[PDB]
């Protein structure tokens, strides 16, 4: 109702919005392959008053007039794409990312999503899968009597079968690498879809062009550093405060104002 | 340098010298977190009023 | 503060005898020179070769 | 407003200068060749009112009058240059200095800074450089095919080539001193530049007129002392607290006159 309250409701929303990044990367810390957020904010309109540079006299012009302005708003959460730690789990069907490329999975709606993601299981019909079912393009079908499971650095997926000397081939893990990484829409269940900002989807082969290897036996933990996220909680609580007590001050000057 | 068959070159990472300067580490680190403590239990201070 | 930078202390290090005909040590100054599949160029002080 | 609430205003901005200095100091507890700093203040405006000394009576004077002060100021801080404790990292690119000298490193805009860190590294085409890539100075550069590295108490360079039993002497590095040393203006990474109030550069050598002495295979260590640090912030925060505490007095007792 009154100009600085209005100011002062725009900083508690954009405090709250940043705690709830903070929540946010809280919780995914034991997530494999994710990024945490972090969020910008942009200061808001101006209300103009005097013209600053406005001529006053004939030859005397006016520096920095009377520019008040308004609260804050956050433009964008983005992503950090950093190469989070690797964790050995000893597994044949994890795999792991070394650069900055995605894997290719099939929802069922029929469009595509791309995950970081390594924690690939079997289905009942022998094909690759991602652990919430998703079916893992470009394809690989593993055969029944399977002995082993040896994906290589380059993304060739081979099966030991018994009773043969030589490994069979049953596909090729490809990635998929966007020219802007961050431009992502994140869906949920670890997966992002392409959007405009996000270039087009450039797939290749682990190793060629920029696409990362593929490490087996090895999965990639959440980029999330805590400490960072204790100390930003700290500054948040402070500021959330600060802007509250704006707040009672605004409606202390009002109530004064009504008794008059 | 010459090539020497059959021997392997070991890392240089001496314990000893690791190990002083991860307790010398946590000892700065602690400091650090201690005058963060402090700026806020002024800040606290500060909004009290 | 600003971290300057990371260095690594290139210093002789210790040698020690394997048994192995295919082992090389590297005293003083020197690097193996790698190609990996993509035609890269890489270089590396172990010596550990099959 | 009031003259308590303005007093009271500066108290709590010097005690935040003084909270600030003793937190950058502790964050740099590590860096090498680092001095420390130290804030010192002054009084303030002393209103004169009943002047001290007046004559008030025809033969009787008036002992210190009605002075009532305004707040603190600081006039600056301090660089507290001393020597800090060597340390033995076992590198012959690592020299210290055991004087009050400084090395002389020529800026990219043709300028030159002076530094008393030691963490000397070579660049590609062969020259000294800081850690930051800025070229030491006079010049000191370094053929490829160097076996070892050899810097001399008096800061003369030399190199052993292959096979040569005689060392080839490839500069000589010399130390800057200045007449005082705290006017120095600090630009970052470890540089300092010179300033009116810190003379002129006197150069000289290593073990003459009064440059000092230079240990190769060594690092200055800071001289910030991480005690000292603990207890001025225990008692910056309880200054700080009680100069907050006047200000809520004032605050309580502008409340009841308005209330009046």
């Amino acid at each position: 109702m009154i100009s600085s309250l209005w100011i002062a409701k725009t900083g508690l929303d954009a405090q709250q919005t940043n705690m709830d990044v903070i929540a946010n990367n809280l919780a995914n810390v034991s997530t494999n392959g994710f990024k945490r957020q972090r969020a910008v904010f942009e200061d808001l309109l101006y209300q103009t008053i005097r013209q600053p540079g406005a001529q006053s006299s004939e030859q005397t012009t006016l520096p920095s007039g009377l520019q008040i302005g308004t609260g804050v708003r956050p433009v964008a959460t983005e992503r950090l794409h950093s190469q989070g730690n690797l964790s050995q789990t000893n597994n044949s069907k994890d795999v792991a990312i070394k650069g900055q490329g995605f894997f290719q999975v099939m929802l069922p709606d029929g469009t595509s999503a791309y995950t970081r993601d390594g924690s690939f299981q079997v289905d009942q019909n022998g094909q690759l899968v991602t652990a919430g079912g998703f079916q893992v393009q470009p394809a690989i079908t593993i055969p029944a009597n399977a002995l082993s499971i040896t994906i290589g650095r380059d993304g060739v997926v081979s099966v030991t079968q018994q009773g043969q000397a030589a490994p069979v081939q049953v596909g090729q893990l490809n990635l998929t690498t966007f020219m802007n990484d961050t431009g992502l829409e994140s869906i949920g269940e670890n997966l992002y879809i392409e959007t405009q900002s996000s270039g087009a989807p450039n797939e290749s082969t682990p190793g060629l062009n920029g696409a990362g290897l593929l490490y087996q036996g090895y999965v990639e933990t959440s980029n999330v550093n805590v400490a960072e996220e204790l100390v930003n909680m700290i500054q948040v609580q402070r500021a959330y405060e600060i802007n509250s007590k704006a707040v009672s001050t605004t409606d202390q000057m009002l109530q004064k104002l009504t008794q008059l | 340098g010459k090539l020497t068959n059959g021997a392997l070159e070991a890392s240089n990472v001496d314990l000893s010298k690791e190990l002083v300067n991860m307790i010398v580490a946590q000892r700065n680190y602690q400091s650090n977190a201690q005058t963060i403590k402090t700026q806020d239990q002024i800040l606290n201070t500060l909004v009290n009023l | 503060v600003k971290v300057a930078g990371i260095t690594q202390d290139f210093t002789d290090g210790t040698t020690t005898n394997t048994g192995r005909g295919l082992d090389v040590a590297i005293s003083q100054n020197g690097f193996f020179r790698l190609v990996d599949s993509n035609g890269s160029v890489f270089y590396s002080r172990n010596g550990q070769f099959k």
